[PDB]
RNA sequence: AUUGGAUAUGCCAUAUAAAGCGCUUUCGAAGAGUCGAGUUGUUUGCAGCUCUAAAUGGGUGGUCAUCUAA
RNA sequence: AUUUGACCUCAAAUCAGGUAGGACUACGCGCUGAACUCAAUAAGCGCAGGAAAAGAAAAUAACCAUGAUUCCCUCAGUAACGGUGAAGCGGGAAAAGCUCAAAUUUGAAAUCUGGCAACAUUUCUUUUGUUGUCCGAGUUGUAAUUUCAA
């Protein structure tokens, strides 16, 4: 609204849209590094703790699972992180 | 530990040869290179306009330069501020056009004014950016007539409103997606 | 490219391919000396990425320092010390064990002509950088002293500057 | 002694040029210069003034 | 007697090349005992030790904004 | 049997050519560190230069957004902590940006130190190179292209 209190607040200008910049990028799978990471993956197995995991999940105690594993790691995000790319490995097994 | 400042006329002498040394050294261009115009970053001095590091790539492609030839020229180039509006865009834009156009560039090897240079070359001369491209301020409202429209408008009123529209945001956020 | 694989496969310390390898070669540095010459380097990725190519003059020092300051540091400081014509590049972690810890230190030979020809090295030839593991501007050694960029990392305070006009 | 005793003093702009104003003016008046002891007996004026 | 940089002038070079710019019908690789967490120590920062990551992910600031470490 | 040749590892040489030590320390970077906040001080230890360090954001901000580092005025004796004590913004001094790893040159290791022989060049018979030839390094990756601004 042009003006100094509201939750649109500040001035109004023409607005433009920002070109891409290359590291924001950062984060991206690219299909080839995704590739790589298979291969290094069927190669090297899994750690002592994930194998753990596959015990736990195989075994349906999924609470004392996500808390072990957040034990591991230390953060919520990382433990949930874990939890979906083994499941996803556990389908991929079956 | 105290730090004295006996040598005040001292460094502000050598400060003045360097400027002087340097002047000579670089003498057919300017001593300052072109700066382009910036908004300082907060609500207390957002209203004044000062000298940035550099020219966008935006900016330079805009003004239809190079990136690689820019810094040759003397354009300096700022890879990190982006432009989030046109009024900017085309601010920077003309800084760069005005700039181009007292521009002057002495051809290289000396055989012909191959593609982007200047013919006659002899009035060469040192002369400062800021007379050539004198940055300003704000531009400063001048006499308007009476709008009616605003006159009814009241003012405040509304700040007081979405004041309390926004202090009371997430009060009405939590209504609408609790009730849906 | 074969080092994205050697990458990906350094990321999973826990593998049992890396576990036994590491025991088998952590095991050879133990009845090896306590800093050691080495031909190739043991972490071909890793050295690359931290600068070293396989050109004359690039040297491998294999480094143990028992566990319980940072560890990495003070390989580097040693290596310097022991190798007191070459300046220390840089250096990477390679093995541990319940009391020591290996490290591989890269250093370069200044007076070797390979090296003093090349522009992408040369700025290590000058005398600024001697003993730069001592000084602390490597990468261990800047991250140890702090130094960042960020209001997360005082002499301005313990002097009281008197103008000549006041 | 120390080398941060106050050796230099600020004087504010218009008391400056305010002094130099009066001795401008002081310089304008004979009987202040007899008194200041120029030998100024002969001048044909006061102020004196000379072609450029 | 040296030089430092330019101007004029002469001789070699070899371009069958290299580079900048507008489009994509395309892909865009990016740093690991490292980040991080618990604990002890030093003045958030750093270090010792238990444990140990991810790839629109990670760090920082109050879903958003900004950066892209080792 | 065993002789012959490779590669790997490790030795020895008064082998050919180089390099490190020690001194100065006012300023610079680290380690360590008391006592009467003292003080991240003094002492002790290591390491450089003409400056050192820092430096091209895993940065500020919440703005119409700023844009490497360093220094000065200001912020400010404020925030913050329990006497200690900033930083953002703003004004100046000075300004300059970049380089790798991560992708096949695969129609060609295109790369490089050293030995030998000439050609040179010099602050210099004292310096620094060029070409040719040989051996070696190197495919466990030297060259060219790419560094996210892309």
């Amino acid at each position: 609204p042009g003006l100094v209190v509201g939750l649109n607040k500040g001035k109004t200008l023409t607005k433009r849209q920002l070109p891409e910049r290359p590291s924001r990028r950062k984060g991206h799978l690219s299909k080839r590094t995704a590739f790589v990471r298979s291969i290094v993956r069927e190669v090297a197995g899994f750690a002592p703790y994930e194998r753990r995991v596959m015990e736990l999940i195989r075994n349906s105690q999924d609470k004392r699972a996500r808390k072990l594993a957040k034990k591991r790691l230390g953060t919520l995000k990382r433990a949930k992180g874990k939890i979906e790319e083994l499941t996803s490995v556990i389908q991929s097994s079956r | 530990y105290v730090k004295t400042w006996f040598n005040q006329p001292g460094r502000k002498l050598r400060r003045r040869q360097a400027r002087q040394t340097k002047a000579a050294k670089i003498a057919p261009r300017p001593v300052e290179a072109i700066r382009p115009a910036v908004k300082p970053p907060t609500i207390r001095y957002n209203m004044k306009v000062r000298a940035g590091r550099g020219f966008t790539l935006e900016e330079l492609k805009a003004a239809g330069v190079s990136r690689r030839v820019a810094s040759t020229i003397g354009i300096p180039v700022d890879h990190r501020r982006r432009n989030r509006s046109e009024e900017s865009l085309q601010r920077n834009v003309e800084r760069i056009k005005v700039y181009l156009a007292h521009l002057i560039v002495f051809p290289r090897k000396a055989g012909q004014p191959k593609k982007g240079d200047a013919t006659d070359v002899s009035g060469a001369e040192q002369t400062d950016v800021a007379a050539v491209l004198p940055i300003t301020q704000e531009a400063v409202e001048e006499a308007k007539p009476i709008t009616e429209e605003a006159k009814n408008f009241n003012a405040f009123s509304t700040l007081s409103n979405e004041r309390a529209y926004a202090r009371y945001a997430g009060a009405r956020a939590a209504f609408q997606k609790k009730r849906a | 490219g074969a080092y994205k694989y050697l990458e990906e496969l350094a990321k999973k310390k826990q593998s049992d391919v890396n576990l036994f390898l590491s025991r088998v070669r952590a095991w050879e540095y133990r009845q090896m000396n306590v800093i050691h010459r080495a031909s190739r380097p043991s972490r071909p990725d890793k050295a690359r990425r931290l600068g070293y190519k396989a050109k004359q003059g690039y040297v491998i020092y294999r480094i143990r320092v028992r566990r319980g300051r940072s560890a990495r540091c003070t390989a580097e400081e040693r290596v310097g010390r022991y190798c007191s014509n070459l300046r220390v590049l840089n250096s990477y972690w390679v093995n541990q064990d319940a009391t020591y810890k290996f490290f591989e230190v890269i250093l370069v030979d200044p007076s070797h002509k390979a090296i003093r020809r090349d522009p992408r090295i040369n700025w290590i030839v000058n005398p600024v950088h001697k003993h730069r593991e001592s000084r602390g501007l490597t990468s261990i050694g800047k991250k140890s002293r702090g130094i960042g960029k960020g209001h997360r990392f005082w002499l301005r305070h313990n002097t009281l500057s008197l103008r000549r006009y006041r | 002694t120390k080398t941060w005793r106050k050796w230099h003093v600020k004087v504010n702009q218009n008391e400056k040029r305010y002094a130099i104003a009066s001795a401008v003016a002081a310089s304008g008046v004979p009987s202040l210069l007899l008194a200041r002891g120029h030998r100024i007996e002969e001048i044909p004026e006061v102020p004196l003034v000379v072609d450029d």
